[PDB]
């Protein structure tokens, strides 16, 4: 559950 | 801030697609760069002028993974002027970067999202993603495309976050090499 992020 | 007000006023515009509003840096004449996800095809809206895209490239490595960059050429007489020369030819980090976001919900703004660090691989809303850079900034959704600037130089395109911090696809100058 790391390196995640959601565009923006 | 000279830099960053300069490259607002001459090379910034306030951009919408199908996925809503973007920040939009032209490059150099009528070539300009957008986050891949905000998907422009063959039309977008400038400065609410509707825009053909006569070219659309979406940027990967050699091993086909994402960069979340999309190379567009518009159809349009305007020329932008040529900014290749603040882009850093190898993809590098920076102190105290100013993300510059403008669309219409957000314009002209600037936001101190602080030191910019290598950050490299990013799993951006389930899509494997490549030559990222991070910042320790809350950015927040509406602010993709916003250009990263440092010390006179175009750092990085911002792409996601993940409430606490900042993401952008790094910028090559050879990203941007002619034919």
């Amino acid at each position: 559950g790391l390196r995640q992020a959601v565009t923006q | 801030l000279d830099f960053a007000l300069s490259l607002l006023r001459r090379n910034i515009r306030q951009v919408q697609t199908d996925q809503g509003h973007f920040t939009m840096l032209g490059v150099r004449d009528r070539l300009a760069i957008l986050p891949r996800h905000s998907q422009p095809g063959k039309t977008i809206w400038v400065e609410h002028k509707l825009i053909n895209v006569l070219d659309a490239v979406e940027l990967v490595d050699e091993q086909g993974v994402n960069l979340e960059l999309t190379l567009v050429t518009l159809d349009t007489n305007e020329k932008f002027r040529d900014v290749t020369k603040f882009i850093p030819e190898t993809i590098t980090g920076a102190s105290d970067a100013t993300l510059i976001i403008n669309t219409e919900h957000m314009p002209s703004m600037f936001v101190p999202v602080g030191d910019v660090v290598q950050y490299g691989f990013l799993n951006l809303s389930g899509k494997p993603t490549h030559r990222t850079m991070m910042y320790n900034f809350p950015t927040k959704a509406g602010q993709a495309g916003g250009v990263v600037t440092s010390v006179g130089k175009i750092i990085g395109i911002h792409i996601g976050g993940n409430g606490r911090q900042g993401f952008c696809a790094g910028l090559k100058r050879g990203y941007f090499a002619s034919e």
